[PDB]
C-alpha cells in the first residue's frame, strides 16, 4: 500500500 | 475463476473469516448523498476538496459540511450489510472514504472503522494548524458563517482530507489490517484516488477481491488476480444478491426494519 499525500491516481 | 456465489460460500463455510472493506461514495447515493462527478457552483467537481479554491470560496465546502452534519441522512441497506458482517464476527476492519458517517451510525464501532479521508468530529486552522475539536466551528456552519481562528485569522476547516493534505494517522492500521485479510470486499468506489485505492493491490496473492461496483475499472481492471471476482450493477442490488446468496436477507430484513425504528 502506497504513501504519500491524497492525489489523482495515474491512468 | 471465482462466482460471487463461490464467495457467498467461501464465508459461509467461514473460509474467509477476517474480511476487510475498502467503499467510497458508491455505497451512499441510494441515502441522498452527493458523490463527486456532478447544483453546488464548483468549477470542476474536485475543487470542493482543493486546498486553493477552498481558500478563494470555501462556500462550497461549507455548503455540503452544513447538508452533512448529522441527523439528515439514514444508512442504507449497503451499511447494514457491513453492520451485519461486523455482528457475525467477520469484519476485521472497514476501511471507507466517505464522510458521511453513516458507516458509525448503522452501528460499526468506531474501533472497526477507519475513515480514510477525514472526519468532520475536529478542525484545524488552514494557516497556524491549532487544532479545535468538531462542535466548535459546528455552529458557525449550520448558520453559513465560515468559522476564523482567534489566534491568527485563518480559516479554519473541517478534518476532512482534501487533495495535498496527507491522511489521517489512523489509516496507516492498513500496514497490519491488509496482510491478515481473507477476503477483499471493495463496494462503491472507482478508486480513483491514492493512496486509497493502492490498497487493493496489499492483500496477499491468494486473497480473493470481490468487486461490487457500477464499473470495472482501474487497479482491479488492469492486473487482475486468479480469484477475483466483479458483480457489476447497481451497488445495493449486487450486495442484496450476495445477501440472498448467504442466507441472510431473512435477518438483514430484520435489521433494517429494527434500525431505522430506532431512528
Ligand atoms: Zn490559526
Amino acid at each position: 500500500g502506497k504513501g504519500g499525500a491524497k492525489r489523482h491516481r495515474k491512468v | 475463476k471465482l462466482s460471487l456465489q463461490d464467495v457467498a460460500e467461501l464465508i459461509r463455510a467461514r473460509a474467509c473469516q477476517r474480511v476487510v472493506v475498502m467503499v467510497g461514495a458508491g455505497i451512499s447515493t441510494p441515502s441522498g448523498i452527493p458523490d463527486f462527478r456532478s447544483q453546488y457552483d464548483l468549477p470542476y467537481p474536485e475543487a470542493i476538496f482543493e486546498l486553493p479554491f477552498f481558500f478563494h470560496n470555501p462556500k462550497p465546502f461549507f455548503t455540503l459540511a452544513k447538508e452533512l452534519y448529522p441527523g439528515n441522512y439514514k444508512p442504507n441497506v449497503t451499511h447494514y450489510f457491513l453492520r451485519l458482517l461486523h455482528d457475525k464476527g467477520l469484519l476485521l476492519r472497514l476501511y471507507t472514504q466517505n464522510i458521511d458517517g453513516l458507516e458509525r451510525v448503522s452501528g460499526i464501532p468506531a474501533s472497526k472503522l477507519v475513515e480514510a479521508h477525514g472526519t468532520f468530529a475536529s478542525a484545524t486552522c488552514t494557516v497556524c494548524q491549532r487544532p479545535f475539536p468538531g462542535e466548535d466551528i459546528r455552529a458557525d456552519v449550520m448558520a453559513d458563517r465560515v468559522p476564523r481562528c482567534p489566534v491568527c485569522t485563518g480559516v479554519v476547516k473541517p478534518d476532512i482530507v482534501f487533495f495535498g493534505e496527507p491522511l489521517p494517522q489512523r489509516f496507516l492500521l492498513h500496514v497490519v489490517d491488509f496482510p491478515m485479510a481473507d477476503l477483499l470486499l471493495i463496494l462503491g468506489t472507482s478508486l480513483e484516488v491514492e493512496p486509497f485505492a493502492s490498497l487493493t493491490e496489499a492483500v496477499r496473492s491468494s486473497v480473493p477481491r470481490l468487486l461490487i461496483n457500477r464499473d470495472l475499472v482501474g487497479p482491479l481492471a488492469w492486473h487482475p488476480r486468479s480469484r477475483d471476482v466483479a458483480q457489476l450493477g447497481d451497488v445495493v442490488h449486487g450486495v442484496e444478491s450476495l445477501v440472498e446468496l448467504l442466507g441472510w436477507t431473512e435477518e438483514m430484513r430484520d435489521l433494517v426494519q429494527r434500525e431505522t425504528g430506532k431512528l
